[PDB]
């Protein structure tokens, strides 16, 4: 009798992370969901030292951010290190989602639907720490994306200057989104597990689609020194922009303190939320426009009402391989316009790839299913 | 909330295992590796680029295309 | 917005029909030279250049 | 007008991968800084403690702070005073307000200098261009001139008069003062001043970089050695009859 | 009959100092285990930096 | 007296020959516009190309002479 | 039995409160080597350049 | 745990901080605290096991 | 607001100007000497039946 086995705490972490039957199987592509556990608590931990030294006024909120980056010792590595992880929590996060979508695993309904929440959770936690440092990004940022919720018919202006304060970004705005930004990482934790709690339900998906328990191996040693190796290289990865890069992701002209006054030219997202802004943008109406932002995530919740094919994973399905890659270079092609002015070229075939991302989920993928179903027949 | 003993039914099947420490962490790592990288990369071009060139493309006509319509001529 | 002669020109002789929003500019000012605006854009509310 | 032209590729001394910024130029770039910029330029985050560490001595950036008057917060009578002022004292400011900035330059504001490498695309090869790149207006455009002009700055058309020419001030050390090395020193000081941590993070990426050269391998080899049960492994299938 | 189970040729995967069956395993067993541990203790040493 | 490098260098960037047309295109521009009535059409276009040519060379050279 | 390995293994790695002992200390004496030495060689890629290069310029 | 010499501008922006968190943590011991008991059920008034009438 | 300028001016601004900030804040104090009348009846229904056996 173990002590590791029944001892009512140790019980949690050995069905989790030493006795878990696992497949023998999975590759690197399921290497991102403890390295989007390392990404969470690594912006807990220099969030929480960068919250030691951070005040959130309007007149000192710049300048406490720069109080950081020269006077504290070693502010800058915690402060860069944030700012890069936040972007290493989204190169995670899509391809844990893309994994998702090539292997079939969103048909695991349960853990998948938490999943999409806990994307748009993290997309608007990371949106409010971008209005942090009151920077012009920061403040224009704040404007647009709340006004959003002006697209809600009879009460969106209400809401607007509900979440805002008053009449404008202000004072107000800027004390809230650092509560709201301090808060809502324990409550993507706390989400974190329930989306594991579901999936241990079934254990994990494979490359194959095919059930594996027929092949299953414990989680240790096998798959605890597998995600070391993976850590590792997200450590390098995140090292290699904070040491050598440390603003190639981020923007210039957040480093200009806010100005309610001007928006600057050539205002653009954070490069991870360039494809969503292209979409929204290819259509020149306002309800329609957030309505295509708001249905380019929440489509990923229709993905299981729409999988025709008689193969859980696209592995032996080279009709879906291509259709599935015509997806990623799309996406790949939208978050390229997302950078662009809005001019000539540009708004034609921005408009033509938002098109295209819909039509390839809605019918294009679907349809590919049904061929290659009819094409082994089934 | 599945646990080994409890998983599935299989008869019939002999699964022989070395040590770690009877036997090498990289056995043949070049001379097998390389010629499997090879294969992997066959399997999947076909399926894996045609989109990405696609990208390509688009992407070097419509900087190109962008590039020259902000210069005039005969005005 | 201080506006020259070729600026009132183009306002009043455009079509009233062919905007999403059918205003007049003489209905949109007081006196003809002098627009008074609010700088926040309808959409999602930055600034106009 | 709309019409760009975007920076070459200067090589700075610090440009490399694991390079040092030059301190012998951050020290001739402070001293541009002093006596042609301050005047109409803020830098509110840097102090001269700053200074101490990287160009200067302890006694050196005392004496240099010594040399302005500062206000100094209230005497026990109840008023504000003026002091030599310490290594605390951040640099001086030119005008109490953005409006008095406005007011001397005719209508344009000179931003912060604290920031300016990181805040405009380029870096410093922008604002070495827009320095040393100064020159005279095309046929076809003609400025209200209180506006000159410069090709590096978007729309062609900038409030600023060229500031920088053959020897606006000497160096301490002997060096000739030619507009060209005026202009590298002071972009050799801003990128410091924009980012005083520059060779810190790289003297610990060389140590990141050489620390996973010994770990990545050997990592790898731990997770291959306990990978070599099921890597190697034979199956059997022997059904009955 | 369940005498015809050989176990199968390992010689492509074993180690160099273990590949004669004429020849003790004991002998190679405190120098084979001597680098696998080395690989951990200076991980960890690396690690522990 | 005072020798500015980039007045050297400049110099030796113009004789090469990416930049012999520039300034010629640009030099064809300016025989244009004090020509016509009241043209608008603008040497900025000629005079940003033959600075593109020019400061990229520029660049590759000057930075050897200065300390 | 004369190999090191095996030697390294009988007086240091067979037992785990030794295993950890000998990381420990090895840990010590690598902090120092790999520090005296990659600062040495960012010091020699950047010959002169850093205020410890420039310091006997200004005086005692 | 002051940042300085004395209680300062340092202090009062990490007890904030510290202040923020801590509650949340509190919050999930609270859960350990209550995974514990539930081994066991409740005690009662007399100290007697209580099997015999939940 | 957790600056030292400005701290005790951000409480006072909670109780005057934030609408319904008055409830809120002693709401909150008086939560607090509530959560420490509730942990030392807590301890002592504890100490009295027995229940430290847990
Ligand atoms: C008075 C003439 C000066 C002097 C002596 C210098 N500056 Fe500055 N500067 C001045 C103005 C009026 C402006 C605003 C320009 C405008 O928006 O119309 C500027 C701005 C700059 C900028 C920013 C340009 C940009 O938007 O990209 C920089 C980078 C700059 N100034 C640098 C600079 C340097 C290095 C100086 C010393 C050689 C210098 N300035 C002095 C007015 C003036
Ligand atoms: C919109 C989809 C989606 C998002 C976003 C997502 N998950 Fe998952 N996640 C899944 C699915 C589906 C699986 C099951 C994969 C399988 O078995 O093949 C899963 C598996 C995982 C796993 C374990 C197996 C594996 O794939 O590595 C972990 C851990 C994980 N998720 C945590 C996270 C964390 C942390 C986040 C970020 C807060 C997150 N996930 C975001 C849908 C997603
Ligand atoms: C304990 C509080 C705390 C937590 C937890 C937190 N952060 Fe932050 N974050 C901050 C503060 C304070 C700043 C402002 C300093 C700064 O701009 O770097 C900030 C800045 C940011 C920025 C702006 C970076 C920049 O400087 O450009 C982003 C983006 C970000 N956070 C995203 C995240 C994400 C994603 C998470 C994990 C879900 C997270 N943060 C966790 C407090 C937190
Ligand atoms: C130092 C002792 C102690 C402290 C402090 C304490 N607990 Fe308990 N708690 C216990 C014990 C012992 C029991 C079991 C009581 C029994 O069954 O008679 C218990 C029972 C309870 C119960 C359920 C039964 C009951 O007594 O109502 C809850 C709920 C509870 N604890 C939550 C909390 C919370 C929330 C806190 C404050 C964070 C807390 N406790 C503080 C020791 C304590
Ligand atoms: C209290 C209320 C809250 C927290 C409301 C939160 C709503 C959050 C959203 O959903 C989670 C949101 C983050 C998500 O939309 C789906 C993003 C992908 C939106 C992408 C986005 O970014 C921009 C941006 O970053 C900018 O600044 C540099 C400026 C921008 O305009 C010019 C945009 C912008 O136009 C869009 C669409
Ligand atoms: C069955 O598949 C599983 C994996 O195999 C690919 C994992 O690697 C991990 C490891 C995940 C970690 C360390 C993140 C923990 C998150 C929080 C919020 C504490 C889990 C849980 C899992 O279930």
């Amino acid at each position: 009798t173990n002590i590791r086995k029944s001892h009512p705490l140790m019980k949690i972490v050995n069905n989790a992370f030493i006795d878990l039957p696992a497949p023998s199987n999975i590759s690197s592509w399921w290497n991102f969901g403890s390295l989007l556990g390392i990404c969470l608590i690594l912006q807990i931990l220099t969030g929480l030292f960068l919250a030691m030294h951070y005040t959130s006024d309007t007149t000192t909120a710049f300048s406490s951010v720069t109080h950081i980056c020269r006077d504290v010792n070693y502010g800058w590595i915690i402060r860069y290190m944030h700012a890069n992880g936040a972007s290493m929590f989204f190169i995670c996060l899509y391809m844990h989602v893309g994994r998702g979508l090539y292997y079939g695993s969103y048909t695991f309904l349960e853990t998948w639907n938490i999943g999409v929440i806990l994307l748009l959770t993290v997309m608007a936690t990371a949106f409010m720490g971008y209005v942090l440092p009151w920077g012009q990004m920061s403040f224009w940022g704040a404007t647009v994306i709340t006004n959003l919720l002006s697209a809600i018919p009879y009460i969106g202006t209400n809401l607007v200057e509900w979440i805002w304060g008053g009449f404008s970004v202000d004072k107000a705005t800027l004390t809230r989104f650092f509560a709201f930004h301090f808060i809502l990482p324990f409550i993507i934790m706390a989400i974190a597990m329930v989306h594991l709690l579901f999936l241990h339900e079934t254990g994990s998906n494979n490359p194959t689609g095919i059930s594996s328990d027929v092949d299953k191996i414990p989680f240790h040693p096998y798959y605890t020194i597998k995600d070391i190796l993976g850590a590792l290289l997200l450590i390098l990865a995140l090292m290699l922009l904070v040491l050598f890069a440390p603003d190639l992701l981020g923007d210039p002209d957040n480093y200009t303190p806010a100005n309610p006054l001007n928006t600057p030219p050539h205002i653009k997202p954070e490069w991870y939320f360039l494809f969503a802004y292209a979409i929204l943008r290819s259509i020149p109406n306002k309800l329609g426009g957030v309505l295509a932002l708001a249905f380019s995530i929440l489509i990923l919740a229709l993905i299981p009402l729409l999988h025709t094919s008689k193969q859980r994973s696209m592995m032996f399905r080279p009709l879906s391989q291509c259709l599935f890659w015509a997806l990623v270079a799309d996406l790949l092609t939208l978050t390229w316009i997302g950078g662009q002015p809005v001019e000539h070229p540009y708004i034609t075939i921005g408009q033509l790839a938002s098109v295209l991302y819909f039509l390839l989920i809605l019918v294009l993928m679907p349809t590919a299913g049904t061929i290659e179903n009819k094409l082994l027949k089934w | 909330g599945r646990q080994f003993g409890h998983l599935t039914r299989v008869r019939h099947v002999i699964t022989y295992s070395l040590s770690p420490f009877e036997q090498r962490a990289f056995p043949h790592y070049f001379s097998k590796g390389i010629p499997n990288v090879l294969r992997r990369t066959r399997a999947c071009i076909l399926r894996v680029a045609p989109p990405f060139v696609a990208f390509y493309l688009v992407y070097t006509w419509g900087t190109q295309e962008f590039e020259k319509s902000k210069r005039k001529n005969p005005a | 917005r201080h506006r020259t002669k070729k600026e009132i020109d183009q306002e009043a002789a455009v079509e009233v029909s062919q905007l999403r929003d059918p205003q007049h500019d003489l209905e949109r000012v007081k006196k003809p030279e002098w627009v008074i605006l609010i700088g926040v854009c309808t959409h999602l509310g930055c600034v106009p250049i | 007008s709309d019409l760009e032209l975007h920076p070459p590729s200067y090589p700075w001394s610090h440009r490399g991968l694991l390079s040092s910024l030059d301190h012998t130029s951050i020290r001739r770039g402070f001293q541009v800084y002093k006596q042609v910029c301050s005047s109409c330029h803020s830098m509110d985050y840097v102090a001269y403690r700053h200074l101490v560490g990287v160009c200067y001595t302890e006694d050196e950036a005392k004496a240099l702070a010594e040399e302005v008057e500062v206000q100094d917060g209230p005497n026990e009578d109840g008023e504000m005073f003026m002091r030599p002022g310490k290594l605390s004292d951040y640099f001086p400011k030119p005008y109490p307000n953005p409006e008095a900035a406005r007011a001397a330059n005719n209508g344009a504001l000179p931003p912060d200098l604290s920031y300016i490498v990181r805040a405009r695309h380029g870096g410093e090869d922008y604002v070495f261009s827009l320095l040393t790149g100064y020159c005279e207006p095309p046929t076809g455009v003609s400025l209200r001139e209180g506006l000159y002009f410069n090709p590096y700055f978007p729309g062609q058309a900038i409030g600023m008069a060229p500031p920088i020419y053959n020897e606006v001030l000497e160096f301490d050390d002997g060096t000739p003062a030619t507009m060209s090395q005026v202009a590298k020193d002071v972009c050799t000081f801003l990128r410091w001043a924009a980012e005083p941590e520059h060779d810190h993070r790289k003297r610990m990426g060389l140590k990141m970089l050489l620390m996973m050269g010994l770990l990545l391998p050997l990592v790898y080899a731990m997770k291959r050695h306990k990978w070599s049960v099921l890597k190697s492994r034979k199956l059997a299938y022997r059904p009955p009859k | 009959s369940h005498t015809d189970i050989k176990v199968p040729d390992f010689s492509d995967y074993r180690r160099p100092e273990v590949l004669d069956s004429t020849k003790s395993s004991k002998e190679s067993s405190e120098a084979r285990k001597g680098f696998s541990y080395l690989v951990t203790a200076t991980t960890t040493v690396g690690v522990a930096y | 007296e005072l020798v500015d490098p980039l007045t050297t260098v400049r110099e030796q960037c113009e004789q090469l020959e990416k930049c012999v047309k520039a300034r010629e295109r640009l030099e064809l521009c300016d025989e244009r516009v004090s020509s016509r009535s009241q043209t608008e059409e603008d040497c900025t276009e000629e005079l940003l190309d033959f600075l593109h040519a020019r400061d990229h060379c520029v660049a590759h050279k000057l930075f050897n002479s200065l300390k | 039995a004369p190999t090191l390995t095996a030697r390294l293994y009988s007086l240091l790695f067979r037992r785990t409160s030794t295993f950890a002992l000998t990381i420990v200390v090895g840990a010590l004496f690598f902090e120092r080597a790999f520090d005296q030495g990659a600062d040495a060689i960012y010091e020699h890629i950047n010959e002169g350049k850093l205020w410890k290069h420039i310091k006997h310029k200004y005086e005692n």
